[PDB]
Formats: structure tokens, C-alpha cells, sequence
């Protein structure tokens, strides 16, 4: 239980940072990323 | 460019920089993988390149890559880094595409070393992968014996969920770098 | 790595023909299994490299009571294969004692074959279920397949028999085989007789002739199926690895499958995606949901236009699925075949996990216990009989497919931290 | 003219459905990937893909609005326009004042639109009682739809007509930006973005039939599931759409046969000079 | 948006049958299904995008007892559309009763079609008045599809049965049919028969023939009044805009047609703007006053041309109406069409509201009502028995249509502050 908090609270972190680094090209991988709209809804 | 292209065959050598130094052929990667499982998981200490070069053989023989020319195949060959006391195959590994011809002036060593560091950074998550693979196959095999154990059925299932929050990960990322990469 | 095919019922042996058919026609293999003059590619999975370069089709045919075979044997295609892999009622009860009784020598030829292969991934099955003889000795060879080899994977290609009525007592046979194929089998690929019936009287104008067509149906998906692995790419060369993100859980692993032309003999990927969305392009049949979708493209693709239409498609909502957690679509992309011609050469091909084949289950749940409740149907079979003489292996069944309604249900909700 | 003319229709009623959760955000509450992802869909959906150059077709928001020529808190509605880039060779002629010019005609016209559009939703909700609200929507959409047609058959076709002929007969470059300038001149010229005023009874106008569609589908959708709910905010609204009507045939007749404006707008007769001034 | 058509009624069939051949030679359509050779415009409406590109058309035949169906099977044009949405007394009671108890299956096909489409906007209804097996079940159908969806249009298309006599039962089914159209259908297209056969006995020099050459006016003004949805232009390319303004109240929903050529195979849009307002020119036939007038025109028009012809003829007061408000004419322009061979390209349309129908329908009131007072003509039908044993409904569909007909004079006078 402890070990998927941890894994589910790391990788939101990776995503909303992933939103603004680069302008086209890191953002295209957000879009992949986030298909089902599940990370923003965990937050 | 007509006697550099016929007499050396200069875009051979991209076409074979991309198919197995780019690892963009993988027919032949994931059996090379595959017969270097329990070699490069056993700590790389004790780890010299003539036990890598015999089973290389086999491996570039078997797969597709044995049908282009002998001597691009040839110009491929496995390098390694130096050690350390801390060190397991997977962490220390090349392949190193030695150059033999005068094309060096259009594939300088900086750009061998960009190179180097893709497939160093596209090895790792390779290898990590077909982790990630075992594990589900572990999961598809072993459950249908725990049946009978009744107990287990909780921590069973849970651990079933969070593979297929690594399998979405692990398969989009691998996407991103099959497409636009 | 190498895959060996099991064939058994007159449709799978029917299919198993058409396949190996088909892939000799689509490599350089003359029927002979002399390789062609203009003859890269991979066949190193399927076809047994033989002293002259020959692809033996690495195939096991089992059958009884022979009478398909002996139209095998006659063609130019019996000199393909057959290196002597063939081996010579309609009750599941039947079928499951004969195969019972020679179940040594047909396993001494399975071990043969394997001795032959130096490498081995799994075993493909060419089903039929509830095909009176294919029925009972299927589910006894799947059972003895999972028992000798814990270490190799199982796909199961069948149909499930619905004609919309006819026999009486199949439904206990179905139910037994699915019983079987949810505990002895780890990855089946489902297909439906009405569905591909209906779609067959719809592009064509045919009412009879629906298997000479349904062998090619069923051919050009198979051979989709495993295009990447025959014709080497990089994305998910090996059997497990595309199984693995199909799987999401040992309890679903029931595979919904498509094909977007109806037929092919200049759109953009974009138009095709939309297609193979829509429910007519699908040939399988509250909310039912998807948990999982893959789709495999094959064709004269742009590399950038799939990015935006994945943009696009994705923006459109046209995934009518809601899962309980974070599994999306993936894509994939393969080669097209040479030596075929193909006007609109965009071909795709879908995989997902659906749960409203569980309707179709429940149909069958519905009949099976009608003719349960008012017991005439059962018709008093003897290999029935001295199998079972309490006739409590269908009440086991009946308690599996429950089970399995209820966590088909249980999926359907969006947690499944709660189980069904 | 494919696009700013809107020679297209089929682009706009596949975008504007499938643009619209998107559009009525306000301002800043926007973001670019799906506008531009919506865009395109409508752009496939649509019919015309033929054509060589859409890939200049983008898109930007101005909400300063026709105060600039010589809305402000939502945007995708209002506050709307293309953004088009242009080739090197082929900004010799066609640069950032024409693409201003193309903006400007465009905005007001897209309001034009979505009123229309805004009235034939409102009027689905019912396909004694009160039948009043009724002439009212009718009128309206009568009229808004006599607005288009009226700048579509007066200004837009036929103009565009008389460009195509102007350089068939061109003879140099300086000549093809006379013009072209001569060309948006007239086209903002006898249009109402030109006029010292800006016309703010056209405004006004489009204001009271807005606050009228609003508070009649509020009512609709609390009726489905009194007086003062119905009727008072209706005469309200049937009062100021009066005034502003009258106020705009008075203040357009003494501008500058070319009274057959007042013609075709008015074509029945109705509340023409009943109101005596002075 | 999207648009399903439903054709039932042997006129109606014919009709549908003429009207899909009559697009499929206007637009780039082999009678295959297949795209022409040289084949922009759109066709995203009424036919489904198939899979070689089969504009296969969005259409449901309903029919019971078929006859002329037999014909439409062996046709060339039989391989167009049917995708199997073909399913096979006099009496409008007798039809209600039989579409009664297939309401289920028949739903069920308008439901396949509703998935089958992506969007949808309207059911367009292709109707035949009194025309035995189409009365009663075309009302039933009627208020079924405005019960299952109270979020798409309903247009209707449909014939008044009126041939200057026959049947002495006919007014009361035309009523109840009538009555129905009144309060479940949300616009409807009127056309007389009596008015269309003297315009083809008029033209021509045909007597019995009538239905051959009926079927081509009746498809070339549908086409028409759809030609700027199937060739794109920008105004009012949805129904529910163009319905808009056609529609002054919901009591009021009846449309006269008209068509500027009865012959086409130079003249300007100021001439047939004259022609146009002459009653010969329209084909449905104190004083009579249209509430509101619209016309589409399409040819070869130069566009300053039309401004002073509306000022021109609006000088001339050739528009013969007074209304009790302010609604005036309207203008539309559509493309002509190509591969096409037409004379005098200039051909318009008209769709206007005007109240002289209402007189027509007073001549049925007229008619029933004497053939309720000598009560010999009801002529005691089971159908109508028990379906009704006091037969109050066709005193319902009486009030309703003396309502109507009230208020209809309502809107003649130049108040409709004050209501009938």
C-alpha cells in the first residue's frame, strides 16, 4: 500500500512539472502521458 | 560523393549506424538480450570481452542482422568500460562500431560519443522493460496455482493493479521513443 | 521465440489450411515448400528451416473419424506441410474419453516436435467450440498442455457457437469447454459465428457459402495478428510482450478483434481510426466499457499525422469506454506485405478487452439454465453418464462462469479494488 | 475567401458545436492545443481539403475590440479572430495591415453569426400561453439574418466579382496594390466598421438580443422541471430592441440610389417612421 | 446535421426510390455504390461513408404486405443502399393496430441506424396521406419517433389525397392522420394531388402516367430544398436554420412549394422572380395572405443583379400578402449543380407560409362532416371498432383541426394579438 502512495505520488510530480519545460515537444509527451485525464483528478 | 558512396559505400554505414548501434533493428536486440541475461546480471567485476565476443557470434548469426555485408557486421564489435567494485553488467556495457575507412570526417568522434551516451540511455530502459515483462508473466503463471490458497487473494490482486500502473508507463514511454525520436 | 500450431475440429483444420495458405502465398514459399526464385523477412517462428531451405509449416494436426483430411491430402498444399504431424461422437464427454485413451502418443508427438524445435514460445490453438468432436478433446489437450509444460504460453483462436438456433445439449458443452478454456488457457482470442455471418451476408450478397469466406476472415486476422513478428519491426517481436499490455488481469482475458477495410480489393490514417471506432468496423460483438485498447497499423503511414490524430482523437471523445484507473490506447504500426496487391493500402487491426462478450456469456448462462430447469435437454447421454453420473462438473462450470459474470460486473464498476 | 469571407459554411457549424465547452470559458481559462487539434478537426471534417494553403490558418485572440479601429473578459466567443501568416514572396502585396483589415471584417462578422446561431438554439425549447416572446425570437433572428444577407450580397460577392476582374487586366505591381488596397478600402468602407461612431446602436442592439436569449432559456429550463419571471424582463427587452431599431434607420438616413439599404432591411414596412421626430 | 430518411406508403416508396437514384446521378456515385471516376461537394448527410468509400444512403424502408419492394429488388440501383433495412387492409386503424404490435424490431432498426450514424438531426418522413397500409401506421410511427426522441426534427414529406373523387372512408383516416401530423410532427411539407396531376396533364399531354412524372417533380423539389446542405454554401447549411425562419409559430407549419422551370429542358432572376410570384409557377394550390415568403435560387446569377430586382419587384408590390406583422421575404442562393445538362441554368425555389391550404382542409372538414351527419359512410370497419367503440377520436382529431382551421383565421386577420 505505502509502496504505490509513494510510486502514484512521484510520478504526478514527473507529469506537472513535464507540462512547462519545453515549449512543443516535451508537451506532446503529456498529451501520450495523459490520456485519461486520471493524473490532475488524483490531485 | 559518387566514388565515396560506390567504393567505400558511405550510406551503408548509416543504414547499419541506425539498424544495431541506434538499436533500430531489434529483431536481433532482444535475443541479444535474451543470451545476455545471466551474463550481465551476474556482477561485471569479473566480466572480459572475450566471453562476450563467442555469444555475440551466435546471436548476429541467428537473427536477421546476419543478412547485410560482412563488413559492416564486422566493424560492429561489443566494448566494455572500466570497472568497479560496485559493478554488474548491465551498468558497464558497450557496443563500440570501430571505424575503418576514411568517413571519420563525417562521423567525428563527438558524434560517436552522442552516440555512445543514446545507446547507453535506450540500454537501460531495455533492460528495465523486459523486468517489467517478467513480472507479468510471472503474474500470468504463478496465479493460477495460488488458487487454492485462499489467504493471499488480497495482496495478490493489489500487486496485480500497480503492474498495470508500470505497464501504461512503461508502454508510452517506449512509444515516445519509437515515434518522433 | 517459436511457436508451435495445434489444429483440431473440422473449421479450425478448415482455418489451419487457409492460414498456412495464406502465409505461404504471402512469403517467397511455393507450395512445394521450395522457396521462391525472387526471393529479409522473418520465418523462423512458424516454419521449420528444412534441407532445402524448406518452410515446413511447424503444425500438429489432430483429428478423428477423419473426413476433412482426406481433402486435405489431395492438393498441391499436402506437400507443404505434413512431415506426418497428422493423426487419425458429437459429446464433450466423448471426445474427452477418446482423447483420454491416446493421450501418450499424441503427447509423444508434441514431444517430438518440441525436440525439433530448438527454441519454444507457446502453443496456438484452432478451435471450435461446441464442435461436437473438437469438443471435450479440446478441453482435455488444453488441460494436458497446461499440466506437461508450466513454462509456455497458451493462445486459443475459436468461435463461439451462436447461429440464433439446433442442438439441444451444446450449451452444457460450451459451458464445460469455457469452464476449461478460463483455467487451462492464458490468452484467448473470442470470435462469434452470427457476427461474422451477418457482416459476411452484409459486404457480399451470400447466404450459404459463409465458411469458404470466414476461413479468409479469420486468416487475414490471424496473420495481422502476428505481422510484426513475421515481418520484423521492433515494437513487440515476441509473443509475451504484446500479450502483456493486452492481459490487464489473469480474470479478462478475452481479446475483441477488427479488421478496418470490409474489403480492400487513398484515405488517411486519421479516417481509418474513426472507422475502426466505429462498431461496424468491429467484428466481434448500463455502459460497456474497455479497459484496454491496442490498435497495429499496417500501411503507407506519415509519421507525424499519427501523433495529431492521435491529438485529435483523443480530443474528439470518440473512446466511448470509462476504466476504473489509468489504461489508455497504444498504438503500433507493421509493415505491409509484398507480392500482394493492395488498392487502399491502409490496413489496421484492433486488440481490446471488452466487457460486453459477458452479455453473450450471460446468454448462453440464460439457456444453459433453462434447459437446466426443466430438465429434457440433457437428452441422457452415456459418456456423460459414466463421466459424471451426478452431473455436478456442469454445476461447476455454472459456478466458474458466474464467477466470472461477477467480476466482469466488477470491472464494469470504476474501482476494482472491490471484487465480483 | 474561403475562410475570412467564410465562403465555407460547413467549417463553422462542425466547429462552433464542437468548439463551444471550450469557447464560453472566459478569458486566460483558454488554451491553445485544443483550439488549434479542434480547429483542424473541423477543417477534415469539413469538405474543403483541397485547397494548397490552410496551414497559415491560426488562431488569435484581440480583446480590445473595435475600439482600436479609428469582448474584454471572454474570449472563443468573442474577441475573436485568425491569425495568418504569410509566404515572403507573397508578403509584397498581402502584409500586416491587410491582415488587420481581415481581422477587423472578420470579428464583426462572426458576431453576426453566433447571435443567429444563439436564436435558433432558443428556439427548439418549444418547438392559451403567452406568444409574444415568439414574434420577438422571430423577429430577431429575421433580422440578423437580413444583416448577413444584406453584407453578403451587397458588399462580399460582389466585390470580391469586381476584384477578380481588376487584375485580369493588371499591367504592373503597382497597380495589383492599388488594387488591393482600393479592394479593403471599400470593403471596410461601406461596411459599419467605418463611420465616426462605429455604430453603437449595432451594439447595443446585439446586447439586448443576448441578455433575451439568456433570461428566456433560463426560464424555459426552470419551467420545464411568474410574471415578473416571464413577461416584465420580456417587454423590457421587446422595448429596447424597438428603440434600437428605430434609433438605427434615423441615424442611418442621413448618411449619404443608395437608400435601398433601408429597403431591403425593412421590407415589409413595419416600424418605419412610426415614430415621428421633432 | 446528420439526416435519416424513412420511406413507407407505395407513393412514398416510389419516391424514395427516385429521389436516391435521382442523387446518385447528381452526385459523383456509381449504382454500385461505388465513387465515379471523376469524382468538394458533400455527402455527409444521407449517406454513410463506407468502406470503399460507399456513399451508401441513410434511409429505412418500412413497408407490410409488399408489392412494388419486389421491384425495387431487381434493379441495378438495388446494390446502392439496402443494407438490410428493408422489412416486409386499407385501414388507418387496421395499419396502427399491425405497426402496434412491431413496434419493438422496427424501433430496434431506428435505433442500429441512431448508433450506425455519429451524429444525427432529423428523421425525414416520405409520406403517403390515405394511402391505406401507409395511414394509420405512419401516424403511429409519427408519434412513436416523437416520443423515443424529443431532442431531433421531424419533416414531412407527404401528399394530400385529393383527386375530385372513391373511398367514403378516406376523410376520416386523413383526419386522424392529420391530427396526428398537427401535434407530433415539428414541420411539414404539404402537396396536393389534384394540383400536381392538372400541372402534368398541363405541361404534357399525359392522363394516366401521372405517378412516373410525379415521382420526378416531387425528387427534384426535395433536392432542391436540400441542394445547399448537399452543395455547400454558408447560409443556413443546417435544417433547424433554415426551418427557423420558415416556421412564424408552432401552429403554423405547413409550407408551399413551388419551381421556377415547368420545363427546363437565358433569361435573368428579375423574370423568374415575376414567373415565380405567378401562381402557375407554384404547384400547391376574403383574401389569402402569406405570413412569410423565402426563395433559393441557383444558376448562373451576377450578384448586383438580384439587389435591384428585390427592389424592383418590392417597388412593383407583386407580393400579394398582408401580414399582421413584420416578416418579409427572404433571399437564399444554392450552386448548380454539374454533370448536368441544363438549359436556362436559372432555377429557383420558393417556401413560403400561406393560409389558402387551410380552405383545402375546410373542404375535408366539409366532406367528413357530411359524411358523419348522413352516417352511412363510416361503413362499420372492425379496425375502427375496437379500436375505438365510441369512435370520440375522430370527434378529437375534429376539434383539433377546428382549432386549427381558427386559428389559421386568426392569423389572416392583421392581429395575432388576438387568437382563433
Amino acid at each position: 500500500r505505502i509502496l504505490t502512495h509513494f510510486y502514484q505520488g512521484i510520478v504526478q510530480q514527473f507529469l506537472v512539472l513535464l507540462t512547462t519545460s519545453s515549449d512543443e515537444s516535451l508537451r506532446f509527451l503529456s498529451f501520450r502521458l495523459d490520456f485519461n485525464e486520471h493524473y490532475k483528478a488524483r490531485e | 560523393l559518387d566514388v565515396l558512396n560506390k567504393k567505400y559505400s558511405l550510406l551503408d554505414h548509416m543504414q547499419a549506424m541506425r539498424r544495431y548501434l541506434l538499436l533500430g533493428q531489434g529483431d536481433f536486440i532482444r535475443h541479444l538480450m535474451d543470451l545476455l541475461k545471466p551474463e550481465l546480471v551476474r556482477p561485471a567485476t569479473t566480466l572480459y570481452q572475450h566471453n562476450l565476443t563467442g555469444i555475440l557470434e551466435t546471436a548476429v548469426r541467428a537473427t536477421n542482422a546476419q543478412f547485410d555485408s560482412p563488413e559492416i557486421l564486422r566493424r560492429l564489435d561489443v566494448r566494455l568500460l572500466e570497472v568497479s567494485p560496485g559493478d554488474t553488467g548491465w551498468d558497464v556495457f558497450s557496443l563500440d562500431y570501430h571505424v575503418d575507412g576514411p568517413i571519420a570526417t563525417v562521423f567525428t568522434r563527438e558524434c560517436m560519443s552522442h552516440y555512445l551516451r543514446v545507446f547507453n540511455f535506450l540500454w537501460r530502459a531495455k533492460r528495465m522493460e523486459y523486468i517489467l515483462t517478467d513480472i507479468r508473466k510471472g503474474h500470468m503463471c504463478n496465479a493460477k496455482l495460488l488458487r487454492n490458497m485462499p489467504e493471499f487473494s488480497g495482496v495478490l490482486h493489489q500487486c496485480h493493479i500497480l503492474a498495470s500502473e508500470m505497464v501504461h508507463f512503461i508502454h508510452q514511454m517506449q512509444y515516445y521513443i519509437t515515434f518522433e525520436v | 521465440r517459436e511457436i508451435i500450431t495445434l489444429q483440431l475440429g473440422q473449421c479450425g483444420n478448415q482455418i489451419g489450411f487457409e492460414f498456412w495458405k495464406q502465409l505461404c502465398a504471402e512469403h517467397g514459399i511455393s507450395p512445394e515448400g521450395i522457396v521462391e526464385e525472387f526471393a529479409t523477412d522473418r520465418k523462423d517462428v512458424f516454419f521449420y528451416q528444412a534441407d532445402d531451405e524448406h518452410y515446413i509449416p511447424r503444425a500438429v494436426l489432430l483429428d478423428l473419424e477423419p473426413r476433412v483430411i482426406h481433402s486435405i491430402l489431395n492438393s498441391p498444399y499436402a506437400k507443404l506441410y505434413n512431415p506426418e504431424n497428422i493423426y487419425l461422437g458429437n459429446n464433450w464427454a466423448s471426445g474427452f474419453s477418446q482423447g483420454e485413451k491416446i493421450h501418450e502418443d499424441i503427447f509423444d508427438i508434441i514431444d517430438r516436435e518440441a525436440d525439433g524445435s530448438d527454441s519454444l514460445e507457446g502453443f496456438v490453438l484452432c478451435h471450435s467450440i461446441a464442435g461436437g468432436t473438437g469438443s471435450g478433446l479440446g478441453s482435455y489437450l488444453l488441460e494436458r498442455l497446461n499440466d506437461r509444460y508450466p513454462k509456455k504460453l497458451v493462445q486459443t483462436y475459436s468461435v463461439f457457437p451462436n447461429q440464433d438456433e439446433d442442438v439441444v445439449v451444446q450449451p452444457y458443452n460450451s459451458l464445460l469447454t469455457l469452464k476449461r478454456l478460463t483455467q487451462n488457457a492464458d490468452c484467448v482470442v473470442v470470435l462469434d459465428n452470427t457476427a461474422l455471418n451477418r457482416i459476411a451476408t452484409d459486404r457480399l450478397h451470400i447466404q450459404n457459402p459463409s465458411f469458404s469466406q470466414i476461413n479468409q476472415l479469420v486468416s487475414t486476422i490471424m496473420s495481422a495478428s502476428t505481422t510484426t513478428l513475421r515481418y520484423p519491426g521492433y515494437m513487440n517481436n515476441d509473443l509475451i510482450g504484446l500479450i502483456a499490455s493486452l492481459i490487464p488481469t489473469p480474470r479478462l482475458h478475452f481479446l475483441m478483434t477488427g479488421y478496418t477495410p470490409l474489403t480492400t480489393d487513398k484515405t488517411t490514417v486519421l479516417d481509418v481510426m474513426r472507422r475502426l471506432l466505429q462498431p461496424k468496423n468491429v467484428m466481434v460483438s448500463t455502459n460497456h466499457c474497455y479497459i484496454a485498447i491496442l490498435n497495429i497499423i499496417q500501411g503507407e503511414v506519415d509519421p507525424t499525422q499519427v501523433h495529431k490524430s492521435l491529438q485529435r482523437i483523443r480530443e474528439r471523445k470518440l473512446a466511448n469506454f470509462i476504466p476504473w484507473g489509468p489504461a489508455s490506447i497504444q498504438v503500433a504500426l507493421s509493415r505491409k506485405s509484398p507480392y500482394l496487391p493492395s488498392a487502399h493500402r491502409v490496413s489496421g487491426l484492433m486488440m481490446a478487452n471488452h466487457t460486453s462478450i459477458s452479455s453473450l456469456f450471460e446468454r448462453t448462462c440464460r439457456q444453459y439454465d433453462k434447459l437446466r430447469k426443466r430438465e429434457a435437454f440433457l437428452e441422457q447421454f452415456r459418456k456423460e453418464d459414466m463421466f459424471k453420473d451426478n452431473f455436478d462438473e456442469m454445476d461447476t462450470s455454472r459456478e466458474i462462469v458466474q464467477q466470472l459474470i461477477d467480476e466482469y460486473h466488477a470491472a464494469t464498476r470504476p474501482d476494482y479494488i472491490s471484487w465480483g | 475567401k474561403r475562410y475570412f469571407l467564410m465562403d465555407q459554411g460547413d467549417f463553422f457549424v462542425h466547429f462552433m458545436d464542437l468548439a463551444e465547452e471550450e469557447l464560453r470559458k472566459p478569458v486566460e481559462d483558454i488554451t491553445p492545443p485544443r483550439l488549434e487539434a479542434l480547429l483542424e478537426l473541423a477543417l477534415r471534417m469539413s469538405t474543403a481539403n483541397t485547397d494548397p494553403f490552410k496551414d497559415d490558418l491560426k488562431i488569435d485572440l484581440m480583446p480590445h475590440d473595435l475600439i482600436t479601429q479609428l469582448e474584454l473578459a471572454l474570449s472563443g466567443l468573442e474577441a475573436f479572430s485568425f491569425d495568418y501568416i504569410v509566404k515572403w514572396p507573397l508578403s509584397l502585396i498581402i502584409n500586416r495591415k491587410a491582415l488587420t483589415r481581415y481581422q477587423m471584417l472578420f470579428r464583426h462578422m462572426f458576431y453576426c453569426k453566433h447571435v443567429e446561431r444563439q436564436l435558433c438554439s432558443v428556439w427548439i425549447s418549444n418547438k392559451q400561453w403567452f406568444a409574444g416572446a415568439f414574434t420577438l425570437r422571430q423577429r430577431m433572428l429575421n433580422f440578423v439574418q437580413n444583416i448577413q444577407y444584406y453584407m453578403m450580397f451587397e458588399v462580399m460577392e460582389p466585390t470580391w466579382h469586381i476584384l477578380e476582374k481588376n487584375l485580369k487586366s493588371a499591367s504592373n505591381i503597382d497597380d495589383v496594390l492599388g488594387h488591393h488596397t482600393g479592394f479593403l478600402d471599400t470593403c471596410l468602407k461601406d461596411c459599419m466598421l467605418t463611420n465616426p461612431e462605429l455604430l453603437k446602436v449595432f451594439s447595443k442592439l446585439m446586447s439586448v438580443c443576448v441578455m433575451f436569449t439568456n433570461c428566456m432559456q433560463k426560464f424555459t429550463q426552470s419551467m420545464k422541471l411568474l410574471v415578473s419571471g416571464f413577461e416584465a424582463t420580456i417587454n423590457k427587452f421587446d422595448k429596447n430592441f424597438s428603440a434600437h431599431l428605430l434609433d438605427l434607420l434615423a441615424r442611418l438616413s442621413i448618411y449619404s440610389g443608395m437608400a435601398s439599404v433601408i429597403s431591403r432591411l425593412d421590407f415589409n414596412g413595419f416600424y418605419t417612421e412610426r415614430l415621428e421626430r421633432l
